[PDB]
Order: C-alpha cells, then structure tokens, then sequence
C-alpha cells in the first residue's frame, strides 16, 4: 500500500476519521486502515501531522 | 466561497504593511489558509502557511523574520504583517486556502484563491507625467490614414488613462502599456490613427488623468 | 530548495493536444497539483493528487505524475484554454510553484504589425530630454523582437520594451522606447527602429529634422 494510496484514503474518509480504527482500504488482497493516535484525539484534523497523530497498518485479505 | 483581501498599497524599502483577508462561503475554523504572491508579469511564490487553529505555521526562506502570519477565526479574518519590506517584495498578494487535512496528509494543494491585493515597494515618490505631444508627419503618414499621439513621461506609480477629444475619439486609439524605466519611473504612449486628408482642419487634444497625484492633462497635437 | 522545471511558452493549433511538462529530482514520490491562470485573473485548479480533477473542469485535461515528470495534458485544445500553467508540489514544509508554461492558442492567422516611430517632440528638447518612440500593433501570435539602430549601429542602451498586450480585436501590441540626451540625438543623422515577426521585417527611420 503505498503512500500515495493511503493519503488518498485518509482524504476519502476524513469525516469519518476517528481513534477507533478505520475500515479497510480494499475488500480484496492487502490494503490500509487509519485512526486518530489516542493522545492527538483532540487535534483539529488539518493540524494532525501524518506521520505523528496519524497511525496506519496493513489490513490483509485475500 | 469568497477571500478578499485588502490593506496594499505603496511603500518604500524599509516599511511596512498589514493585508487582510475576509472569508466566507464555507467553514473558516476547518481549512489551513496560506499566502501566496505574483511579482508583476512573473510567476507564483508561496508565502506562509497558517493552520485552522494557528498551533502550525510555515514561512518561505525569502520571508522568514520579516512577514508574520495571523488569523482570527471569530472575524473569519487572515492577516499578513510584512515588516522591514524590499524591493522585490513588489507582488500582488493572494489569500488562497489550504486544505482540511495538514499537507503531509495529501491535501497539499491551494484552492480556491482571491482576486488578491496589490503592494508595490518602491524608493520613488508620486511624481505627475509630462506629456509630449508625437505630431504627425510624413513618415506617420500611412496614405490616407495619419497616426499621431502623446508621450506620457515619467510618472509614479500606476495607472494614468488616455482620452482623445475627451472621449469623443474612440475610433483608431491605441493606448499601450507603460514601461518602467531604470529611474523607477513609468512611461507610456497613447497613439491615434485618423484621416491624412484633415489633418491641418481637424482638431485633435489627449486628455491624461493620473489619478495618484490627481494631475490631469490636456495637450493638443497639431502637425 | 526544491526545483520544479517548466518550459516556457507552448504553441498549439486549436484542436490539437498540448503537453506541458514539469520536471523535479523525484517528483513521482510527490503529489503534483495543477493551476490554470489567465491574464488579470486569479489562478484556478485544474488538477489536485496528480490526476484528479476537480468537478468543474473539462474531461480534456487529464495529468499523469511517474519518476521525475508530471505532465498536464489538454486534448482538442479549445481557444478558452489559453492561459499559463503551473505545476505544483509539496516539500520541507513548502509550496513549491514551478515556473509556468504559457501555452498559446493560434486561433487567429498571422498578421504582421504596422510600426510607428516618433523622433522626439520640441517641447522633450527643451526639457533637456530626448525620447523616441517605437509603437507596435496588430500582429499575431504575441512576439516580436525590437532593434535600435543609430546610423546603422546597433544600440541598446537606452531601450526599453515592453511585452506584448492583447488588444481590443485578439491582436497584440509593444511598445519600444529609446532614451536618448539631445546631444545624442542631434549628433547622429538617422535613427532606426526595426521589428522582427515571424521571419519578416519592418524598419522605420527618423532624423533630425
């Protein structure tokens, strides 16, 4: 998953980003999901640095 | 969705400034605002940048210690204090917005921008033009068409407007953009084509208005 | 600091494809934007995240963005795409503009421009000034080059020429203006002012008189 593909879905789903994880990138193979890290929850989301407030990891599927 | 700026003007090296900039037509507390400027007849140069809540602010290289970016998010405001100004500061400054989401997430564009406001830096004082009359001749003489005009010469800063006959000619007037001189001074030329066949029963005036130093001109060309 | 390339200026025949080019060291790993601006205009999005489009421009632009080019691209160019185009991207914590391509629509044939040129007046003289006039309409596309001339001899000191203008009918106008002390100007028997356009050439001439 590049970085590319998730800051396009960061920008997808911003209304719904949240502490509680994101759903999956894709339905198929690997993809993304994205949440809030719990200490930045109060942050306005354009003051939330991607590569500090902001956590990811691979959401695997087939 | 609407940004207007205001605040510019004319100042010379060393001043100082403060551009404004109203928004409305979408939430002001949800998008990052920026500055952006456009020498005359150049390119676009980022600013400064300033977040939602102004807790992430970013300034050009060209800019950092002399401009400081502000906002006021109950006035729905951004302002732009420009201190300690140079010459090449000379720009039209453009509020522009940024995006919901910081730029490392993506949202690393601009839109929209305003209509933007216009500071000019600059050592020269407002000076009126002199205007000398380009009379018609045989080498302006087109056969059957004649060409004469006025020379508007050294004035500061823009804009001057040129009328003929105060308005009644506006057949074959061609009024040309103003150069800059080394001087820091601007020239230009307000050229009109008539008949050659009246040329000596015909009477033909430019009228100048330069609106900064209220100085307006009536000069009569005669071959 | 960060470079974005662009060439300068792009000519295209109405209903061709143009390309402008942006170069930058590895401009695939960045995100491009695209701006359109016309003269006396703000500039407007045309292109945000490389290819996207947002809602509001023509489906005739389109953008790719791989290793160090990003490539706006306009088919069937229509002449309300006239206009210059900006690459863009983000770095350190920066906008970074690229320096625009001005892409020229020929939606008009060629014309060649009418020159004009002034000795200066009495009145300049005895102002202890001494200015010549060089006025340049009604051609197409916008460039002309402008040459001085005292009794043959080139000159360029003194000169000042503007860029080209779009008037009233889609042509263009410039101006050109040559400095001069009135002892210069009497010295010399014939000054020249000679402009340049598409291959063909125009000089008028002066003198004191």
């Amino acid at each position: 998953p590049s970085d590319k593909h998730i800051k396009e879905y960061l920008n997808k789903i911003q209304n719904s980003l949240s502490t509680e994880w994101s759903p999956c990138s894709v339905t198929c193979g690997n993809g993304i999901q994205v949440r809030i890290k719990p200490g930045s929850a109060n942050k306005p989301k354009d003051e939330l640095d991607y590569a500090n407030d902001i956590e990811k990891k691979i959401c695997k599927m087939e | 969705v609407q940004l207007v700026e205001s605040g510019g003007g004319l100042v010379q090296p060393g001043g100082s400034l403060r551009l404004s900039c109203v928004a409305s037509g979408f939430n002001f507390t949800t998008y990052s605002m920026n500055w952006v400027r456009q020498a005359p007849g150049k390119g676009l140069e980022w600013v400064s940048y300033i977040s939602s809540h102004s807790n992430l602010i970013y300034y050009a290289t060209s800019v950092k210690g002399r401009f400081t970016i502000s906002r006021d998010n109950a006035k729905n405001s951004l302002y732009l204090q420009m201190n300690s100004l140079r010459a090449e500061d000379t720009a039209l400054y453009y509020c522009a917005r940024g995006g919901s989401l910081h730029p490392s997430a993506g949202a690393d564009w601009i839109d929209p921008w305003g209509q933007g406001t216009l500071v000019t830096v600059s050592s020269a004082s407002t000076k009126g033009p002199s205007v000398f009359p380009l009379a018609p001749s045989s080498k302006s003489t087109s056969g059957g068409t004649a060409a004469l005009g006025c020379l508007v010469k050294d004035y500061f800063p823009e804009p001057v407007t040129v009328s003929w006959n105060s308005g009644a000619l506006t057949s074959g007037v061609h009024t040309f953009p103003a150069v800059l001189q080394s001087s820091g001074l601007y020239s230009l030329s307000s050229v009109v084509t008539v008949p050659s066949s009246s040329l000596g029963t015909q009477t033909y005036i430019c009228n100048v208005n330069h609106k900064p130093s209220n100085t307006k001109v009536d000069k009569k060309v005669e071959p | 600091s960060y470079e974005l390339t662009q060439a300068p200026s792009v000519s295209v025949s109405p209903g061709q494809t143009a390309t402008i080019t942006c170069s930058g060291d590895k401009l695939g790993d960045k995100f491009t934007s695209w701006y359109q601006q016309k003269p006396g205009q703000s500039p407007v999005l045309v292109i945000y995240q490389d290819s996207k489009r947002p809602s509001g421009i023509p489906e005739r632009f389109s953008a790719s963005n791989s290793g160090n080019t990003a490539t706006l691209t306009i088919s069937g160019t229509r002449a309300m795409d006239e206009a210059d185009y900006y690459c863009q991207a983000w770095d350190s914590n920066t906008y970074v503009f690229g320096t625009g391509t001005r892409v020229a629509v020929l939606s008009q044939p060629k014309a060649n421009p009418t020159v004009t040129l002034f000795p200066p007046s009495s009145e300049e003289l005895q102002a202890n000034k001494a200015t010549l006039v060089c006025l340049i309409s009604d051609f197409y596309p916008g460039a002309v080059t402008v040459a001085w001339k005292a009794d043959g001899s080139p000159v360029k000191a003194g000169v000042e020429t503007t860029k080209p203008s779009k008037q009233s009918n889609n042509k263009y106008a410039a101006s050109s203006y040559l400095s001069l002390t009135p002892e210069q100007w009497k010295s010399h028997r014939s000054y020249s002012c000679q402009v340049t356009h598409e291959g063909s050439t125009v000089e008028k001439t002066v003198a004191p008189t």
